[PDB]
């Protein structure tokens, strides 16, 4: 049982490390802007 | 579930490269 | 001159690409055979297909890597 | 050149993922469009370029140089 | 800018022109801007895999 | 410095896309390596060059300044 949880509890940590650098690389489009 | 033995253990393996 | 020439050269073959150029057995055979020798339910069909197109589009961007690498 | 509450979270983040790399494959491509346009404009005027070197330095000297033999 | 001086300050050793100890204050100043550029870059480039 | 078919094709490809990283992993470990001796070297080559640029700017211009006074 557990394997299953641990696994499913490491792709949410997965998926919140990526939609957490998509966030930052947002505002470095938008610093982009700015100096454009 | 040998197969997914393998793929809870790659799982695994990524998060942990992700961490350090 | 003559060497800024030759670096202007060797600079775009070491940086062409795929999509640019098209690497040839002829190429390939004539500098990497001999040469180097004479010198030197709905949400179960979900990571059904999200995880399949994930591993293409990994597979992929390796091959494209791969062809640099034999240009380099 | 060429020519329950956890386990249906998952399953969104993992079409997320998707999502985002078809949108990245599309602005890649979109970006390759303008780097082919670049280059055959620069080949383009490698050409000129070396015509123009050719026909303006011919067309400053041939005249007195023929003139002279 | 030196060298565009070269040719218009007297030649004389009992004492500096206030213009060349200028020029020189300003010259020891941008190698200084150099040095401390490159301590900056070379902190910047620092990593755990080779320095605590 | 530091002293179904379907569901079977998936699996195959986290399998992939993770000794593809580990791969990755290694190559990566050896161009640090070969990172860290370039360092190294370049360290020996400050204090090298430092003492060079002081030996031989004393060893140009001290005998004469000595047998001046
Ligand atoms: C479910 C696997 C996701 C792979 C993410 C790769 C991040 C570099």
């Amino acid at each position: 049982h557990d394997e299953i949880k641990s696994g499913i509890d490491s792709t949410n940590y997965i998926v919140k490390q990526i939609k957490e650098k998509n966030a930052y690389d947002e505002e470095v489009g938008n610093w982009n802007l700015v100096g454009q | 579930p040998q197969d997914l033995k393998e793929a809870v253990e790659a799982i695994k393996y990524i998060a942990e490269q992700l961490e350090s | 001159m003559l060497i800024v020439m030759n670096c202007v050269i060797v600079l775009n073959v070491s940086l062409r690409t795929p999509n640019t150029h098209s690497l040839s057995e002829k190429i390939k055979h004539l500098f990497l055979g001999f040469l180097p020798k004479y010198l030197g339910a709905p949400e179960i069909k979900s990571c059904v297909e999200a995880c399949n197109f994930i591993a293409k589009s990994t597979k992929e961007q390796n091959d494209s890597g791969s062809e640099n690498e034999n240009w380099v | 050149m060429k020519r329950n509450p956890d386990v249906k979270s998952a399953i969104e983040g993992v079409k997320y993922i998707a999502e985002h790399m078809k949108s990245d494959e599309e602005s890649s491509n979109a970006a390759e469009e303008w780097k082919y346009v670049a280059m055959v404009i620069d080949h383009i005027l490698l050409c000129v370029f070396m015509l123009i070197c050719i026909i303006g330095t011919v067309s400053v000297f041939a005249g007195r140089l023929i003139e002279l033999s | 800018f030196l060298l565009l001086l070269a040719d218009k300050v007297p030649e004389t050793s009992l004492s500096v022109p206030i213009i060349i100890r200028y020029l020189m204050f300003i010259m020891i100043l941008v190698a200084f801007s150099v040095i401390l550029s490159v301590v900056v870059l070379n902190l910047h480039h620092r990593s755990p895999n080779t320095h605590t």
